[PDB]
C-alpha cells in the first residue's frame, strides 16, 4: 500500500468534508478549500506543447525519473493539473514515489513536522532544534523531496505560461490565468498532503502574526486540526516574535496558541474586505499588491472567548486538556480529545445549573493539572465537593466562598 | 470601581483556588482564574501584573490585587465588539452575512478543542439560506444565548 496514497485519501476526506456544505465534490473534482477552480480552455494543439516543454524540464534536469517515462509523467502532470482531476493528481505523487521519492519526514519519528509563513522562517530553525532533548529535529516540507520535486514541476508550467501565451490574446490571457489558479490548486493539495504527516506538537513560524487567506490557513491548519481531533498532534505552537524571545525556554514553552490573546494578524490584500480595502487604497492607491501583508487590528482570540462561553466546560480542554461530555448518568471526563478508552465521573446536584458546572469547572482547575491526577469520581452535592476513589472524601464545602478539608 | 455583585463572583471563584484560604493564590494560577471569570490578558500583561505584585519573590496575589487586575483588563475589553470584528474580517462585502463553508473553515480553525462533530453541530443548527449565507451576528447570538 503506497504511503502518499494513504495520505491524499485522508486529504480528500477533509477537503470533502471542509466541502460538506458547497457540495460541489464529484467522483473526479475534489475542491481545494480556499482555491476555486478555474475551469481549462486549452486546444490539443497547446497542450501537447505544454506537455513537451515539461517532458523536456524533467529530460535534462537532475532527478530520478526514468527517462523511458519523462513524456508520461509529464502527461500525467499537466492532464491531473488542467482537469483538476483528483485520482489523476494522486497517481502523479505515487510515480514520484515509485521513484524513491518520498513523502515523509526525513527524520522518521524524531521530525518534528513544521510550518512556515514568510521569508525569514530557515533562521528559526537553530533555535528550535537545541531547545530539544531527545535530538529530535525541525522539517520543514522544502527538506522533503517528493514535495520538492512536485513543485519544481509547478513552477515550471506556471513559467510556460508567461513565455508561450501573448497576453494580448484575450484567450491566452484567460488561459494563463487558469494555469495559475490549477498551479495553486496543487500546491494546496500538496501542502495538506504534508500537513497530514505531523505528529506530537508541531511549530509554526509566523513572525509578525498569523495569516488569513494564505497557504497555512486554507490547507495545512485544518489539516492540524485534524489530527489534534485524532490524537496524533498535540499542541500547534505559533512563534510570531522575533527569534531572541526564545532563547533559554525548553522545547514545551517555546511558542503559543494561534487564539491566545495578544498574537497578530496579518491578512493578505486579496484577502481583505472591501471596507477594508478602500481605507488602505485611500492613503497608498499603489503599494498594495496581491500578496501585500496589511497587520488588522483584530482579535482571532474573541472566537475562542465565545466557545469558553457557548459550550459547557470548554475552558478544561483549552486549560487542562480534559474532555468533560453528557453521560448516561450526568457528566463523563477524559483526555481531551476523548480517544483513550479511561473515563471517570462528574456527578451533580444540580447538572443543568450554569453556576453548579462553574463551580466544578474552577474546582476542577484548581486541584488537577491533567486526567490522571483526578478521582475515578467526583460529586458536587449540596455545596460540597467530594472525591470517590474506593474511599470517599469531601476536599470543600461552599458558605459564601470556598473552604477545604 | 466594581460592582458589588462582581466582586461576589469573584470572590466566589477567588475563593476555590486560596487552597488553604489566606486570601491568596499562585501566580502562575492567574491567566486561568481571570479567564474562567471571562477576562483574557495577553501573555505580557500577565507578566506585568505579576512584576508589580511578586518584587518580594513570594509569588502571589492578594484578592484586593486581584480586583484592581479583573478591574483594569474589564476596561479594555469589549467582549461584543470584538466577536462581531473577528468574523467581519472574513466578510468580504460587510453586509453581516459569510458561506457556511466559510464559517466552517473559520471554526474549525480558531477552535482550539472543537470536535469535528460540533462544527458539524454548529453549522447544522445555523440559519443557513438559499445562497448557502449565514448571519454571524445572530450566529454568535444563538451560541452565547
Ligand atoms: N515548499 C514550498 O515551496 C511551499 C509553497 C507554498 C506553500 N507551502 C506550505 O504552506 C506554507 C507556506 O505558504 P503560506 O501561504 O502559508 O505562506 P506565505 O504567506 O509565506 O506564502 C508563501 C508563498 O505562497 C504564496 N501564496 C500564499 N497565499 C496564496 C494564495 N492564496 N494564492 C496563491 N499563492 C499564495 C505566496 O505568494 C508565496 O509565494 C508552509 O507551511 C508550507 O508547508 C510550501
Ligand atoms: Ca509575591
Ligand atoms: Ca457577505
Amino acid at each position: 500500500e503506497s504511503l502518499v496514497a494513504a495520505r491524499a485519501e485522508k486529504v480528500a476526506n477533509l477537503y470533502r468534508w471542509l466541502d460538506t456544505d458547497n457540495d460541489v465534490a464529484t467522483d473526479k473534482y475534489v475542491p481545494v478549500p480556499g482555491f476555486e477552480r478555474v475551469d481549462v480552455d486549452v486546444s490539443d494543439e497547446v497542450k501537447q506543447r505544454m506537455i513537451q516543454s515539461m517532458s523536456g524540464y524533467i529530460e535534462h534536469t537532475d532527478n530520478q525519473v526514468p527517462k523511458d517515462q519523462a513524456e508520461a509523467l509529464a502527461t500525467l502532470f499537466v492532464e491531473s493539473t488542467l482537469d483538476y482531476d483528483w485520482d489523476k493528481r494522486v497517481e502523479f505523487l505515487t510515480k514520484l514515489e515509485s521513484y524513491g521519492y518520498s513523502f515523509e519526514a526525513p527524520h522518521a519519528e524524531k521530525s518534528i513536522v513544521s510550518f512556515w509563513s514568510g521569508k525569514n522562517f530557515k533562521q528559526y530553525r537553530d533555535i528550535l532544534d537545541n531547545a530539544q532533548t531527545d535530538g529530535k529535529k525541525v522539517v520543514y516540507d522544502i527538506d522533503v523531496k517528493g514535495n520538492a520535486f512536485a513543485i519544481d514541476l509547478n513552477k515550471h508550467l506556471m513559467r510556460w505560461g508567461g513565455l508561450f501565451l501573448d497576453p494580448d490574446n484575450a484567450e491566452q490571457n484567460q488561459l494563463k490565468s487558469s494555469i495559475d489558479a490549477a498551479t495553486f490548486s496543487n500546491t494546496g493539495f500538496w501542502s495538506s498532503v504534508y500537513a497530514t504527516g505531523a505528529q506530537n506538537d508541531v511549530y509554526v513560524i509566523a513572525e509578525g502574526g498569523v495569516r488569513l487567506g494564505n497557504y497555512f490557513w486554507n490547507v495545512q491548519l485544518p489539516a492540524l486540526r485534524q489530527l489534534q481531533r485524532e490524537g496524533l498532534v498535540g499542541e500547534i505552537r505559533l512563534l510570531d516574535k522575533p527569534v531572541s524571545e526564545y532563547k533559554d525556554l525548553p522545547a514545551d514553552q517555546i511558542g503559543r496558541r494561534l487564539t491566545d490573546a495578544g498574537v497578530a494578524v496579518k491578512v493578505r490584500f486579496d484577502a481583505l474586505s472591501h471596507e477594508r480595502q478602500a481605507e488602505l487604497l485611500a492613503d497608498n492607491p499603489d503599494g498594495y499588491k496581491a500578496d501585500t501583508l496589511v497587520e488588522l487590528d483584530v482579535k482571532l482570540s474573541a472566537i475562542d472567548s465565545m466557545l469558553r462561553e457557548s459550550l459547557p466546560f470548554y475552558s478544561l480542554r483549552t486549560e487542562r486538556n480534559l474532555l468533560v461530555q453528557e453521560g448516561e448518568e450526568g457528566f463523563e471526563v477524559r483526555s481531551w480529545p476523548g480517544i483513550d478508552g479511561k473515563s471517570k465521573t462528574i456527578l451533580l446536584d444540580n447538572p443543568e445549573d450554569a453556576a453548579q458546572q462553574k463551580s466544578i469547572e474552577r474546582f476542577i482547575l484548581a486541584n488537577f493539572d491533567n486526567f490522571e491526577q483526578m478521582p475515578d469520581e467526583l460529586f458536587l452535592v449540596d455545596n460540597k465537593v467530594l472525591s470517590h476513589h474506593d474511599g470517599r472524601t469531601r476536599i470543600i464545602a461552599q458558605k459564601e466562598d470556598g473552604a477545604w478539608t | 470601581q466594581l460592582t458589588e455583585e462582581q466582586i461576589a463572583e469573584f470572590k466566589e471563584a477567588f475563593s476555590l483556588f486560596d487552597k488553604d484560604g489566606d486570601g491568596t493564590i499562585t501566580t502562575k494560577e492567574l491567566g486561568t482564574v481571570m479567564r474562567s471569570l471571562g477576562q483574557n490578558p495577553t501573555e505580557a500583561e500577565l507578566q506585568d501584573m505579576i512584576n508589580e505584585v511578586d518584587a518580594d519573590g513570594n509569588g502571589t496575589i492578594d484578592f484586593p490585587e486581584f480586583l484592581t487586575m479583573m478591574a483594569r483588563k474589564m476596561k479594555d475589553t469589549d467582549s461584543e465588539e470584538e466577536i462581531r470584528e473577528a468574523f467581519r474580517v472574513f466578510d468580504k462585502d460587510g453586509n453581516g452575512y459569510i458561506s457556511a463553508a466559510e464559517l466552517r473553515h473559520v471554526m474549525t480553525n480558531l477552535g482550539e478543542k472543537l470536535t469535528d462533530e460540533e462544527v458539524d453541530q454548529m453549522i447544522r443548527e445555523a440559519d443557513i439560506d438559499g445562497d448557502g449565507q449565514v448571519n454571524y451576528e445572530e450566529f454568535v447570538q444563538m451560541m452565547t444565548a
